[PDB]
């Protein structure tokens, strides 16, 4: 396995890896997607329409397949949605190669053809941009840019989700412009539907929360990730359950062992104790009667999503906290997250990475849903921190590209000449996604986005407009895309392409 | 066991050789490809390269052991044409086939080979000529070396990093760098940049609110095994012979904390001024919190988590004393560096030592994320130190790119090998094994591969003027305006190397499991 | 590695394997409709009615059956009838567009042709549907006797419905602001009034020990203290097992005693912290009972569990595994305590509780097996009528609307389409399966029955649909034949749902490798 002879690597192998890029975004993604089911090694269905999360969970040992997963990673890490983008694009262009080959051309050759003309296509790319626009602090102006973006992974509710979403980012940073990393960890609370979400700035411990606040003008934490069974600075008891007398004597004794533990923290600096663990039953009752508050039974992921916000890490044991293991927050208070009361943070600029948007519906896969479609919008804003410039919805960009391509390749001549018609082909992908999205032709809609010429904001989105399929102006219809984020798109996606079309045999030793 | 005893012995033997070398003619090219390379584990590695495709991972041939050896030998003497010494040999197995094919002793085919490097390695003075010791001129060779071995855009990035790195020595006779070699691996936005500084990148600088960034004349205080003990600078366990032993080493130890950090901060106040000369601590293991406030606070660039790798070329970047203690053991004991900075770029925090008493040690900060870049881009920059560095030990560099493959083929005109015609014999198959580097190029350009190569030699044969083939186009041309120049010390070994096994092959008639 | 497979070749191996698992729940749901056995694991062989029992018992061996079992527990959780026919409705609209997705023929406007033609069916459904408890009475009591008279003439009986019905009513009016069927639960024996129940408005007890002393023992309170027990009381209790010991002389006769000393200072411990009945899940020895009848006290042990989470709803007490109680408020009691041996089992009756929300019938029939249909006759009112009240909004049932709505929504595959009289058409096809799988597993010609009704439904009424006590066509407004008008609404939204979930995906990817 994972080496093979008799021209796989080149010609035959390439165009595989393209079929499973095939049907991934191909309806999957556009305006409107459309759902593929996946079972991880953990047994539950789930839903995907981003690129990422799906060819993350899918495992290939196809080596010319882990290319461009890795030029997705940075896309994603770049640029956010889009990944798709990058699939079809590099999954067309690798496959109009090889009727090249058939003509009997090398490989580099064509390479080479696709080198020249994606920097003929970043030349053209800044003259795409269509409307530029920005407000930094306007939800409304942020809401509009930010819809296309949960569009293209969601089919519900847009303008509830949009509002949301342009909400976070806006308010978790009022210094924007030079936006932090990530600022939203999601709450995925299942119970009231889709409506029942919104956004709660600061960390949101959804699981189960005991006691009350010590005090609200502070939130210091020392985070441990070991139970509250006994655990003490001295020797760490444990619940007795060899002897029932033991039972008995440890009962009497947990409360002022508690007594130990809270004075132990709280005088270091805290009012929230963080419990993955456990807590004792007796450690219960005190900690209600010290009014210390506890957090019990919170995930490993919520641990990460802990220690990750305030700089404190988890501890395995009691004691008294060092500096470099303490957090601190601005405020705790109990307000109802998603109208059930769970304890709420406060996180500003001053301790940020943060600001949490509650997942609530009837499904968690709705809410694996929108999962989806939340992180290429904080990347987004952090695209919108970067750029201004807007270029309109996608496919409309693409045509204009081709013909210039087109126009381009004959002034070159060469045998880099017929890639660069084929360099102009690969753009047609797109509305040849959107077609196949909703289910009607695509060459029918490739001679209709030809005709126009106007051809920089006329495409068919997912839309009874795509029934019989006529033509409209993204622009116009609220479907975006960006300077930088269609740049990069393009950039990784033909890198990634030329490196894997190069690629030779395999031997193993 | 079982025999085979016959001139079949010799056929599988010859048919292995060359169907391996076909793999390989993908390579060796900016027109050649990329060989994408799977670990048995998994690894996505494209490499150009000979030694790397070759010794890493194979498939079952004895021919491939045998090849495995020579290509040894060229990485071990030049490092560079690890591409460029499989594909003669390939060749070289083919046309001597023939004769065999006809019926002809293997021994008569063998004793020509020698001959025809003899005949060739006289030309070899011939068609080189003295070039300079000029950044400029190595320009054109560094991209031109680098094209056969790794890719152009890869060339165009590293021409200016490569020849101003073999550059910081002061006529150090040696024909592969040894402390230029160094190659700090970074997560970056984009997967191909590439930043030669001077000096030697700390693989994790450190940074404390109170620590400085900048300092000048920056005496380093070189740091190892750490504030737990004392006076050490190898790492020990704990004593568990009795229960108190145990208890009382690390009551202890948190007092050896305390006494040097002291040791440090009042050598401070003795050689650096009060705070008037700049001040750095590089420690190879991990900081304690609490003398990371002791000395920050003091003004000294402390450092966290070096390699004793670094440590060694450190002694040479400093020119001085790096030492491996805390303590004071003599104010003399202290490096000296005019400047020591620290920048933070991505994710990773770069501490640089400047000013360097030797410039013999270079680092190139090498970005990319990805692996597979990130394998490709450091892939490229070790063939390209040790082949420059062949161009600048050399005084005569010979101008490549298969100019001298015709021009030998030519001046290895027959009658002059005349004993019984058997070396006749071996220089035949000989100068149809040099066309192969011109043959390879305009296979995988256009300018089909042996229609242009008897155009080339037509037009050599014209003034006696050096003509090559185009990298991009397969067309003809002058190598020397051009400026398609090879590495002499790549071309002089070259003869050496695909003599010998060739002969080994044609003493190997039995080969025996 | 990973199992994937792409496309129509695996999405059509997607939507025939749904069919093929929706071939049970389709055929079922009635008294002329039907009723279950399966065998899983061991051996155990169930019987049920609810398809969303089932599906959570039987195995899934598809994503497809993976996308069955929600969207039929979604249905059972709210109504708990009618659970199988929304995994009826979903695999059925697979089928018209089976022919059309083998051609080529696959849009993604097959999702949102289902979207469409719901909103047009759930307005109608709403628009047509009648308020009954506000325009049809003001008491609306007497109202619902004549809909559970007609659920009580579904099943098995025809002439005890009328002393049934009223037994509903009055048990339903009480678990109002409920749905527990554990507080509606039909006790049954053969030896009581035969062919008459009773209702009792407290808690009622099945299985509780005697034959170790009841008349020895006062068999009623006026104010019972409840000990809802679950500690089994031994026949005496133990010594040590190690160095344990007997024949010499001295300590001879006591360690006999201490055998027994032991118990009866924890029944005591029961007693002074309250306690004049005392129940409890495990066995009480019957020693141990003898000594309740030493303090004058009834006990019985052996009790189902089900029974003790009955008192301590209605009493506000709760259950315990302890022999010492703190509070009256986790134990239970009553104003009226009352054993009474009907058809020789013996009951304990809870009247006069502190709340008295549990209601529980004592079945009589005139056998065991005649008896089992009697309690699921029994069931059906209990199940219909409480629903009727959480929504006055009630249409027709019998699927009257949908042979109505078929050809409702097939004039809109006349009025609209661009192709989407194909889904439409389809989707209005797969409509009138259902009282036509009503008239299957009622077995007679669907063609005959279902074809007549449209054409009464041409002339002007929707509420037409079959009377399947005798199989003929009838108006089941008239026929009283009844459900909410919701019930459909969310049957449809989540028959549509998973048929959207079934054209969106062509893929199923499998991480850890099969």
């Amino acid at each position: 396995a994972k080496h093979f002879s008799g021209l796989e690597e080149a010609v035959y192998r390439n165009i595989q890896a393209c079929k499973e890029l095939a049907q991934t975004t191909r309806t999957a993604y556009g305006p409107n997607g459309m759902n593929k089911m996946v079972i991880n090694h953990l047994e539950k269905l789930f839903v995907t329409n981003d690129a990422a999360t799906i060819l993350r969970e899918l495992e290939v040992q196809h080596p010319a397949a882990k290319m461009i997963v890795m030029a997705s990673h940075m896309q994603e890490q770049e640029v956010g949605d889009g990944t798709n983008f990058v699939l079809v694009f590099a999954g067309a262009l690798l496959e109009l190669a090889e009727e090249l080959l058939r003509i009997g051309l090398s490989v580099s050759e064509v390479i080479e053809g696709y080198e020249i003309a994606c920097r003929k296509a970043h030349e053209i790319l800044p003259n795409l941009v269509c409307c530029s626009a920005k407000n930094l602090r306007d939800i409304d102006e942020v809401s509009s840019l930010l819809r296309t973006s949960i569009m293209s992974k969601q089919y519900g509710n847009e303008v509830f989700l949009a509002k949301l979403i342009a909400q976070a980012c806006v308010s978790i940073f009022p210094d924007s412009g030079h936006f932090n990393v990530d600022n939203i960890r999601v709450c995925k609370i299942l119970g009231s539907g889709i409506s029942s979400s919104s956004v709660l700035h600061g960390m949101v411990f959804k699981k189960e929360t005991e006691g009350d606040v010590t005090s609200v003008k502070d939130a210091k934490i020392a985070v441990y990730s070991c139970p509250f069974d006994g655990m003490i600075t001295e020797t760490k008891g444990t619940v007795l359950i060899k002897t029932a007398e033991e039972l008995m004597n440890f009962s009497k004794g947990e409360e002022n062992l508690m007594d130990a533990q809270v004075k132990a923290i709280a005088d270091t600096g805290a009012n929230v104790v963080v419990t993955g663990g456990k807590v004792a039953d007796m450690a219960l009752h005190y900690a209600n009667k010290y009014n210390i508050m506890l957090v019990r039974l919170n995930s490993k992921w919520d641990l990460r999503r802990l220690c990750k916000t305030v700089g404190a890490t988890a501890l395995p044991r009691l004691t008294p906290p060092v500096l470099e293991e303490m957090g601190h927050c601005d405020s705790v208070y109990l307000s109802e997250v998603g109208d059930t009361q769970v304890v709420v943070f406060k996180h500003e600029k001053e301790d940020g990475a943060i600001s949490t948007i509650v997942l609530r519906g009837s499904t968690d896969n709705l809410m694996d849903d929108i999962e989806r479609a939340v992180d290429d919008g904080v990347n987004t804003f952090k695209v919108l921190t970067r750029d201004k410039r807007l270029v309109p919805g996608g496919g409309a960009t693409e045509i204009e590209l081709a013909k210039q391509i087109t126009s381009y390749g004959e002034t070159c001549p060469g045998l880099e000449q017929y890639a660069i018609k084929k360099f102009a082909e690969a753009f047609e992908a797109i509305p040849r996604a959107l077609a196949e999205n909703s289910g009607v032709k695509a060459n029918e809609v490739i001679s209709k986005l030809y005709a126009v010429h106007q051809e920089g904001n006329k495409n068919v989105g997912l839309d009874i407009e795509a029934e019989v399929p006529a033509v409209k102006d993204m622009l116009e219809a609220g479907i975006l895309d960006t300077y930088l984020g269609k740049y990069w798109a393009i950039k990784l996606a033909t890198n990634a392409a030329v490196t894997v079309l190069r690629v030779d045999q395999i031997i193993m030793a | 066991a079982e025999v085979a005893r016959a001139q079949a012995a010799l056929a599988v033997n010859i048919s292995a050789a060359r169907g391996l070398q076909d793999v390989l003619r993908t390579n060796l090219g900016p027109k050649g490809t990329m060989k994408m390379l799977v670990s048995g584990a998994g690894d996505i590695k494209l490499t150009k390269d000979g030694n790397v495709l070759l010794h890493e991972m194979q498939i079952q041939h004895p021919t491939a052991s045998l090849i495995a050896k020579v290509a040894t030998a060229q990485d071990d003497i030049t490092g560079d044409g690890t591409t460029s010494n499989v594909l003669i040999i390939g060749e070289l197995l083919k046309q001597a086939d023939l004769y065999i094919s006809e019926g002809l002793h293997p021994r008569i085919i063998t004793e020509g080979f020698e001959a025809a490097k003899e005949k060739a390695l006289q030309f070899l003075e011939e068609v080189k000529v003295s070039r300079e010791m000029d950044r400029e001129t190595l320009i054109d060779v560094a991209r031109t070396s680098l094209r056969t071995k790794v890719h152009a855009e890869l060339a165009d990035v590293l021409t200016e990093a490569v020849v101003d790195s073999i550059l910081a020595i002061k006529k150090q006779d040696e024909p592969i760098d040894l402390f230029m070699i160094e190659i700090m691996e970074m997560k970056h936005k984009s997967e191909t940049d590439t930043s030669l500084i001077r000096g030697l990148v700390l693989d994790h600088g450190a940074r404390h609110p109170d620590m400085k960034k900048r300092v000048e004349d920056a005496y380093i205080l070189t740091c190892n095994v750490s504030l737990e003990y004392e006076k050490t600078e190898v790492n020990s366990g704990f004593f568990y012979k009795s229960a108190e032993e145990r208890e009382k080493l690390v009551k202890a130890e948190r007092k050896f904390i305390e006494d040097r950090v002291k040791k440090i901060i009042e050598l401070k106040r003795k050689v650096c001024g009060d705070s008037d000369k700049g001040f750095v601590v590089i420690n190879q293991k991990g900081i304690d919190p609490f003398s990371l406030d002791a000395l920050s606070k003091e003004g000294i660039v402390a450092l966290r988590r070096a390699k004793r790798r670094n440590m060694e070329r450190l002694t040479l970047a400093c020119g001085g004393v790096a030492l491996n203690s805390f303590d004071d053991l003599s104010p003399d004991c202290l490096g000296h560096a005019g400047l020591v900075y620290e920048y933070t770029l991505g994710e990773e925090k770069f501490t640089f030592i400047e000013k360097c008493n030797n410039p013999r040690s270079v680092t190139l900060l090498i970005k990319g994320p990805n692996k597979h870049t990130l394998t490709q881009i450091k892939d490229a920059v070790r063939d390209g130190l040790r082949a420059v560095k062949n161009a600048i030990d050399d005084g005569c560099v010979v101008p490549g790119a298969g100019a001298v493959e015709v021009a030998m083929a030519e001046a290895l005109i027959k009658h002059k090998p005349s004993v019984k015609g058997r070396a006749q014999l071996g220089v035949q198959a000989f100068a149809d094994a040099l066309l192969i580097i011109p043959k390879v190029l305009a296979q995988n350009s256009g300018f089909d591969l042996q229609e242009t190569l008897v155009k080339i030699q037509a037009e050599h044969s014209e003034s006696g003027q050096l003509v090559g083939v185009d990298l991009n186009t397969g067309e003809p041309m002058v190598a020397a305006e051009v400026g398609v120049w090879d590495n002499y010390c790549v071309k002089k070994q070259l003869l050496h190397s695909c003599t010998v096994i060739a002969t080994n092959i044609l003493l190997v008639d039995e080969i025996m499991r | 590695g990973t199992d994937s497979s792409q496309g129509i070749p695996q999405l059509v191996s997607n939507i025939s394997a749904c069919q093929v698992i929706a071939e049970a729940v389709r055929t079922t749901l009635g008294p002329r409709g039907m009723d279950k056995l399966i065998v899983d694991g061991r051996g155990k062989a169930t019987i049920s009615n609810d398809g969303a029992t089932i599906l959570k018992l039987l195995d899934v061996v598809h994503p497809a059956a993976k996308t069955l079992v929600d969207i039929a527990k979604s249905q059972d959780a709210e109504v708990g009838d009618g659970t199988t026919s929304v995994t009826l409705l979903a695999a059925e609209f697979l089928k018209q567009v089976k022919p059309y997705v083998e051609e080529g023929l696959h849009p993604q406007i097959i999702i949102r042709a289902f979207r469409t033609a719901t909103q047009l069916a759930v307005n109608k459904i709403k628009e047509i549907a009648v308020t009954v408890k506000k325009a049809d009475k003001v008491e609306q009591r007497k109202l619902l006797e004549k809909c559970a008279m007609t659920a009580l003439s579904s099943k098995l009986i025809s002439q005890q419905k009328a002393f049934f019905a009223k037994m509903v009513v009055d048990a339903v009016m009480m678990l109002d602001d409920l749905l527990q069927l554990k507080m509606i639960g039909i006790k049954k024996v053969q030896g009581g009034a035969l062919e008459d129940s009773q209702l009792v408005a407290g808690v009622a007890f099945k299985k509780t020990f005697s034959y170790a002393g009841f008349e020895m023992q006062p068999k009623k309170y006026h104010n019972p203290k409840i000990a809802l027990l679950n500690v089994e009381l031994e026949l005496k209790a133990e010594k040590d097992n190690a160095e344990i010991r007997v024949h010499t002389v001295e300590d001879y006769q006591a360690i006999v005693d201490a055998e027994w000393n032991i118990l009866y200072d924890k029944l005591e411990k029961i007693h002074h912290s309250g306690a004049k009945v005392v129940l409890s899940k495990l066995p009480i020895g019957d020693v141990a009972t003898q000594y309740f009848a030493d303090r004058d006290m009834f006990c019985a042990g052996r009790v189902p569990e089900e029974d003790l989470k009955r008192t301590m709803m209605a009493c506000g007490g709760s259950i315990q595994t302890s022999v010492n109680a703190l509070s009256a408020d986790v134990l239970g009691r009553c104003q009226v305590f009352e054993e009474t041996q009907i058809g020789g089992e013996r009951y304990n009756f809870f009247t006069g509780c502190p709340k008295a929300k549990t209601c529980t019938f004592i079945l009589r029939g005139g056998a065991e097996q005649f008896m089992e249909e009697t309690e699921r006759s029994l069931h059906d009112a209990i199940m219909i009528v409480r629903r009727a009240i959480k929504n006055d909004s009630v249409v027709a049932g019998g699927g009257a609307i949908e042979m109505e709505l078929s050809k409702y929504l097939r004039d809109y595959s006349r009025t609209i389409p661009g192709k989407q009289q194909l889904l439409i058409g389809a989707y209005a096809k797969a409509l009138e399966i259902i009282p036509r799988q009503l008239c299957d597993n009622a077995g007679f010609d669907a063609t005959n029955i279902l074809n007549k009704l449209r054409a009464r439904h041409a002339q002007g009424g929707t509420w037409y649909g079959v009377d399947i006590n005798n199989e003929d066509i009838a108006d089941n407004f008239e026929a009283f034949v009844w459900e909410p008008a919701m019930v459909r609404i969310n049957a449809l939204t989540a028959a549509s749902e998973a048929a959207c979930l079934i054209v969106s995906v062509d893929e199923t990817i499998k991480n850890p490798r099969s």
